[PDB]
């Protein structure tokens, strides 16, 4: 609950990428818990850990997404919290979601059931923290999407 | 008629007497006129095309007079050793050069200090390549330099630094150095046609830095992006590390050789061009 | 170049009571010892402009520093025999103990 | 005229590509003299600091006699 | 235009002799700091000379 | 306090014709001075630098910004008393880099007597690409605008 400076760093692989989860190392915290990440008084933006057998103790991992979200770098200095959500008005029960395909040069137009996309997209992103606005990336089918959060409703 | 004979000659006199040669003074006009003869033989070294004896010549012409009454002329002659066997190939004149340092940091006299300080480091990184005590000797001395304040002496210093922070690959701490020091020169007129130059040298040294401060340290330092050298610094940037982000090196090489079309590029830049390149590259395999 | 030029002024400042104290030390120590064409058209017509300022201080520049060089010139030979006037003044000096 | 409006474009490069020749000359020139100002800066400490010196030596040695 | 291609290139040159220059500029640079270096210590000690020697003498 | 400093100390530097400093510490003096509180020491100051600057064969092209600072001062002054300056110095007017001395002035005289501001800042429309613009000349050119707002402004 101190709150701890840390590192933002550069996601390990790229499967932990397509979670948007704050990558970590199993020697700090623990997949599943929260946090809340701290650039500067007007910058607090909440992420998702992620353990991984590669993340050096002291440095937080994160995917371009949430770097091309949250404008940050491998390399700089961040204070990084554990945040314990309020189930009672948080659970998301209906989300709308921006989606749109991640890499401009991969472009098609063949139909893809969104019935499969939600259910594939809840077996994924489970137990993770959504804010209103956010940016990610989406594996479908072998396909990246770029997702991008648009309402929450509790 | 070479003075080999000088310095056993005065060498028979540097003997520090009980007998009555002393009686009750010592040498002391007999020790300065054999530090005359140390000096006369270290001079005819150097005439002699020696350049081996002759800065030992040197070092021993002052360390019989360092232990007189003062160090300083003997401290000059160290100085002068040590531009004895740099010319030449042996070490010696650097230990001589930290004799220097040691009777001038010793004494208040930082200046000549940091004068030699870093011929030191053009020594050890030019000359007898130990380059991360030549950049920790840059860096020290731009420390001494900004200690009286004299402020482009150690940003010269800290181009050494800097600029060979690239190939040793700190980018980190690359941009952790031109950022005070240009900063600083928007404010004067003496350099500000340079310090987007020192923009570009922040800008573009990339460990692959793609946060926004590369689009927000060109703004902090207020920069007209119609500035037509910031032309060749900001928009140039877009190019090459928006085609990055689109993952897409052929415009980028089209358009940095476009760069060269109106402003050459040199070593340093060049290299750190090729080096984000390979990083531009393996980041577009995957 | 021009605060420069004054600053080399005093520097001829400090070079002639230095060496005025140093042709008499010595001396005292002796005492001592005892329709758009035509806006490019317009813009070279701006160039036209420019070259000329720019040629008129560049034989300029031509002319001060070549007066900055000579005096350096007076600046090489007063100040290096006046080194040599303090160093065999100081070894004099000291060579009169007793 | 596409050979004038050829050479209009042509030429005028070259007209372009001159100045910056002399353009780099000159960006070396004026960044030269203005590195050079810090060994001015250098003789700032040594014009004076060296009088603060000598002049107060002698200030001591002429005084001496006394 | 050829006109002023003559005349700039003029100016090129002019420049040439301002390179001309920078070589007479830079060593002068370096020899006047080659003498000012050196001058500092003879100007430094000899104030600590002049307390050696009157002390004595009085 | 300080310009007290440079104003005393450049007397001393006057009275040792130290000229450098003499001039120096005298445009330290107005450059803050004129735009803070100071205004017949402005003028006064840059035109006794200006006239031992056209004396000097090595100083008198230095003069060209000394009285581009006499004249852009405006002291709550409607006027041409820059063109006063004008046809009192020596510009040969056939140098043009006087011309973004006074040609400028030739401009915005007649912009803030005309009360017009379409004029006036189109000057430095155009003199920002030819003139690197730093925070004095700025400061005197929002300065000259108060002086149109006073015009302008209800």
């Amino acid at each position: 609950m101190a709150g701890r400076s840390m590192q933002a760093a550069r996601c390990p692989t790229d499967e932990l990428s397509l979670s948007n989860c704050a990558v970590v190392s199993e020697k700090d915290y623990q997949s599943g818990q929260h946090v809340i990440v701290r650039t500067s008084p007007n910058h607090k933006y909440i992420f998702t850990l992620r353990t991984h057998p590669s993340v050096v103790p002291g440095s937080v991992a994160f995917s371009l997404p949430q770097r091309k979200w949250a404008g940050l770098s491998i390399g700089q200095e961040i204070e990084v919290a554990l945040y314990s959500f309020d189930k009672a008005k948080q659970c998301i029960g209906t989300m709308t979601i921006e989606i749109d395909f991640l890499q401009k040069k991969n472009i098609d137009s063949n139909p893809y059931d969104t019935d499969k996309m939600a259910a594939e997209f809840i077996q994924q992103f489970n137990n993770q923290a959504f804010s209103v606005g956010q940016q990610l990336v989406f594996s479908f089918n072998d396909k990246l999407f770029g997702l991008l959060v648009k309402d929450i409703e509790a | 008629a070479e003075a080999m004979a000088l310095l056993a000659e005065a060498e028979r006199k540097v003997k520090n007497s009980q007998s009555f040669f002393s009686g009750l003074f010592g040498g002391s006009s007999k020790i300065e006129e054999a530090c005359e003869i140390y000096a006369r033989a270290a001079n005819m070294f150097k005439m002699a095309k020696n350049w081996s004896a002759a800065g030992n010549a040197f070092c021993q012409a002052a360390q019989l007079h360092l232990q007189l009454q003062s160090k300083h002329d003997a401290a000059t002659c160290f100085v002068d050793a040590g531009n004895a066997f740099k010319k030449a190939d042996p070490q010696e004149a650097i230990n001589c050069l930290m004799r220097a340092i040691e009777i001038y940091t010793d004494m208040g006299r930082f200046t000549i200090a940091a004068k030699h300080h870093i011929s030191i480091a053009e020594i050890y990184e030019t000359e007898l390549v130990d380059v991360e005590k030549a950049i920790a000797h840059y860096e020290q001395s731009a420390d001494y330099y900004k200690g009286e304040e004299s402020n482009s002496s150690a940003n010269k210093c800290l181009l050494k630094v800097a600029g060979y922070a690239a190939q040793l690959e700190q980018y980190q701490k690359a941009i952790d150095i031109y950022e005070q020091v240009g900063t600083s020169a928007m404010d004067s007129p003496l350099l500000k046609y340079s310090a987007k130059d020192y923009f570009f040298k922040a800008a573009l040294c990339h460990f692959c830095i793609d946060m926004l401060n590369a689009k927000l340290a060109v703004q902090k330092y207020e920069e007209l992006f119609p500035a037509f050298s910031d032309s060749r610094e900001c928009k140039l940037m877009k190019k090459l590390l928006e085609a990055h982000e689109e993952q897409n090196v052929d415009s980028y090489t089209e358009s940095v050789k476009e760069y060269d079309s109106i402003s050459r590029l040199d070593q340093w830049l060049t290299t750190m061009l090729l080096r984000i390149k390979k990083t531009i590259q393996g980041d577009e395999e995957d | 170049l021009d605060e420069q030029g004054e600053q080399l002024d005093r520097v001829e400042e400090g070079m002639n009571h230095i060496n005025q104290d140093m042709k008499e030390a010595e001396k005292n120590l002796k005492d001592l010892g005892k329709a758009r064409e035509n806006e490019m058209d317009e813009n070279l017509e701006q160039v036209s402009g420019i070259i000329g300022n720019l040629r008129h201080m560049a034989l300029d520049m031509g002319n001060e520093i070549d007066t900055q060089n000579r005096q350096i010139d007076r600046i090489m030979e007063k100040a290096d025999s006046n080194k040599t006037r303090i160093d065999e003044a100081n070894q004099r000096a000291t060579k009169m103990l007793g | 005229a596409l050979s004038e409006i050829e050479t209009r474009h042509s030429e005028i490069i070259k007209l372009e590509n001159s100045i910056r020749e002399l353009h780099d000359m000159f960006m070396d020139m004026a960044m030269l003299v203005e590195s050079q100002g810090e060994m001015i800066d250098r003789i700032e400490y040594n014009v004076e600091h060296a009088v603060d010196y000598v002049e107060r030596a002698v200030s001591d040695t002429k005084k001496a006699v006394k | 235009l050829q006109q002023t291609q003559a005349q700039v290139d003029e100016v090129v040159d002019i420049m040439r002799v301002n390179v001309d220059k920078v070589l007479e500029r830079d060593q002068k640079l370096s020899e006047l700091d080659d003498r000012a270096d050196a001058l500092q210590a003879g100007a430094s000690q000899f104030e600590t000379s002049a307390a050696k020697l009157k002390r004595k003498y009085w």
